């Protein structure tokens, strides 16, 4: 008789904007809450708990959950979304007074304020001999999303996000290949909807 | 409560018996095995309050448990499919809900072993348009044609492992993605300053450890038996 449920399997923030992870429970008589983060590539570590006691918990890092009664409630927040708030998040509950049975979890994924975007498609060469190449689509705002390939010899990757620690700089890419002799990088991201100022070098 | 699991990382075959054991110290009552699954979290399999005191937890089909010690609550596949393939936790608890997990199973299912493929690794150097335009240049690792899906991705610079700059895809993709069995592929970006890939000295190295058969293994093809391994690809800095 007893669950829990959160919202969206793949959430969006602003970076720096309020973080807000939803959960909620179906138990008659309130149960104990628990929220765990599971950073990539690793276990699961508890952020915070409702073990009765206090309504308003607090975890590491300024996380933060109210336990709401009337809205069967335990909401996740943190105040400002960082590039290192990346991660899936789990709510949790005791049930039948001998376990922990754990939400569907939510992955958050933090867009970086680009002020200065630089849309770009550069073509990449194979350190070792080669007419063998890839095309990188860079540089480009958290407007821009990129469609898998309309093509079955063109392959083509989710954009994702790196942070050059060395100049405090982020940036997205996504990265395109083929096979094909007729492969050329101006036509290789054509099934997605790119920024009009685009740099296409020669 | 030092909770350690053993197998780590497991390809197996459909249709065989595989364990995965779980060990504590501290000598908790309760003891449990959930798997995750992406979208699904972690379900709960079996749990164990003492000693021979088993009980279901909701997905127990397909699965049995033993609880042949206070320390020590041991799960088995009891005839490997591929929906299967999951990461298993182990977790052990005190009597107010303090959890301690194990740091993990990976276990990958296949139909066919004839199928395992260790990846073919390649490092795209930089453009130079991008080098011009933006003082910044972005390295592409490429890991082609593996399976199973079961590999990890690392750049090493001057032989030191690095973090910074780095960004690789959460998820292979399907080669051929109407196939069971496809071969799958990963991308990985390594960006940089101009000035330090500019530099001959700088040597940059991708690294793809891929999970395969053991040295237990029966391989009857004359392709290289696809072992666990490192396979690499490398790129020297360029002045030009």
């Amino acid at each position: 008789a007893q669950s829990v449920t959160q919202l969206g399997s793949h959430v969006s923030v602003s970076e720096g904007a309020l973080v807000l992870l939803r959960c909620n429970y179906s138990s008659s008589v309130p149960p104990y809450l628990f929220w765990y983060v599971q950073y990539p590539n690793q276990g699961l570590q508890l952020l915070l708990k409702y073990t009765s006691a206090a309504t308003l918990v607090k975890g590491i890092n300024g996380f933060e959950a109210e336990f709401k009664k009337s809205e069967t409630s335990f909401h996740l927040t943190k105040p400002s979304a960082h590039m290192s708030d990346a991660a899936e998040y789990f709510c949790a509950v005791s049930e039948q007074d001998d376990k922990i049975i754990f939400g569907k979890g939510t992955r958050l994924h933090i867009l970086p304020n680009i002020q200065n975007p630089d849309p770009a498609v550069y073509q990449l060469r194979d350190s070792k001999s080669s007419d063998k190449s890839v095309c990188l689509f860079t540089d480009f705002d958290s407007q821009t999303n990129v469609s898998q390939s309309k093509d079955s010899d063109v392959y083509i990757t989710d954009k994702c996000v790196l942070d050059m620690r060395s100049m405090d700089f982020k940036s997205n890419s996504a990265v395109a290949w083929s096979n094909k002799s007729d492969f050329a990088c101006a036509n290789a991201f054509n099934n997605s909807i790119i920024p009009e100022d685009t740099f296409f070098p020669s | 409560a030092d909770v350690t699991q053993t197998p780590r990382n497991r390809i197996t075959k459909t249709g065989k018996r595989i364990m995965l054991e779980c060990s504590q110290t501290k000598g908790h009552d309760r003891m449990y095995w959930y798997r995750q699954d992406p979208g699904l979290g972690l379900r709960l399999i079996y749990y164990s309050f003492d000693v021979k005191d088993i009980n279901k937890g909701e997905i127990s089909d397909g699965y049995s448990v033993s609880r042949q010690a206070q320390a020590k609550f041991s799960l088995s596949l009891e005839s490997a499919i591929p929906n299967q393939t999951a990461l298993y936790f182990c977790a052990t608890s005190d009597e107010s809900y303090g959890y301690t997990f194990g740091s993990g199973t990976r276990l990958t299912v296949v139909e066919d072993l004839n199928k395992v493929s260790p990846p073919e690794v390649a490092v795209f150097e930089p453009s130079e348009a991008e080098i011009s335009h933006t003082q910044k240049a972005t390295l592409v690792c490429l890991a082609t044609g593996f399976y199973p899906d079961h590999v990890e991705l690392s750049w090493w610079v001057n032989g030191k492992e690095v973090h910074s700059g780095v960004c690789t895809d959460p998820q292979p993709l399907k080669e051929q993605p109407a196939l069971n069995d496809s071969r799958y592929s990963l991308s990985s970006r390594l960006r940089v300053s101009a000035t330090f890939w500019q530099n001959p000295r700088n040597h940059f190295r991708c690294q793809v450890q891929f999970y395969g058969l053991s040295e237990n293994d029966e391989w009857t093809q004359d392709r290289a038996k696809p072992v666990t391994q490192i396979v690499s690809a490398e790129a020297w800095g360029r002045a030009d």
